[PDB]
This record gives structure tokens, C-alpha cells and sequence, in this order.
């Protein structure tokens, strides 16, 4: 019986836990997705000119 | 996971200059390596002719 009425909040602040930690992640993924880009254009860009 | 394919593509239209530019070069080392390694045979029976 008492156990029960707490457990809106555990599901409540799983939510927020939840979200946090995917927004977060997700901006994560999003800049290394970004730096990814650059750092291996650059590479094959600049190895082009040491194949010429 | 739709930024992610995105850079994805990004890396392989550099991938695909280079790739691209190589097989450019090669051809012109591949090509005139030949002919460097065939020229003694070139010379060699050439001269044989005098011989």
C-alpha cells in the first residue's frame, strides 16, 4: 500500500534522467559527427597535394 | 544518427576525389614505367643489328 503512491516520482524523474542524458548524447554525436567531417576532409585534401 | 550519415557522405565525396586522383597518377607512373623497364630490350636489339 505505502510503497505505491512514491512511484509516479521514480517514473517522473526517470523521464528527466532519460531526457537529459539523450539531449545530451544527441548534442554529443552531433559535434563529433561535425569534427569528424572536417578533420578527415582536411587529411585526404592535404594527401591529394602529396600524391601531386 | 541523421547527422551521422550525412557527415558520413562528406567523407566519402572526399574519399571519392582522392580514390579518383590516384588512379589519375598511377596511370602516368604505370605508363612510363613500362617503357623504363623495356628499354634495355629496346636498345639491346637495336644494337644487335650492328653486331
Amino acid at each position: 500500500y505505502l510503497h505505491s503512491l512514491g512511484k509516479a516520482r521514480t517514473a517522473q524523474v526517470q523521464k528527466d534522467a532519460r531526457i537529459g542524458e539523450a539531449e545530451a548524447k544527441r548534442d554529443a554525436g552531433i559535434r563529433e559527427a561535425k569534427a569528424k567531417q572536417e578533420k578527415v576532409s582536411a587529411q585526404y585534401l592535404s594527401e591529394i597535394e602529396m600524391a601531386k | 544518427l541523421d547527422v551521422k550519415f550525412m557527415a558520413d557522405t562528406k567523407i566519402a565525396d572526399s574519399k571519392r576525389a582522392f580514390e579518383l586522383q590516384k588512379s589519375a597518377f598511377s596511370e602516368e607512373v604505370n605508363i612510363k614505367t613500362a617503357e623504363a623497364q623495356l628499354a634495355y630490350e629496346l636498345q639491346g636489339a637495336r644494337e644487335q643489328q650492328k653486331i
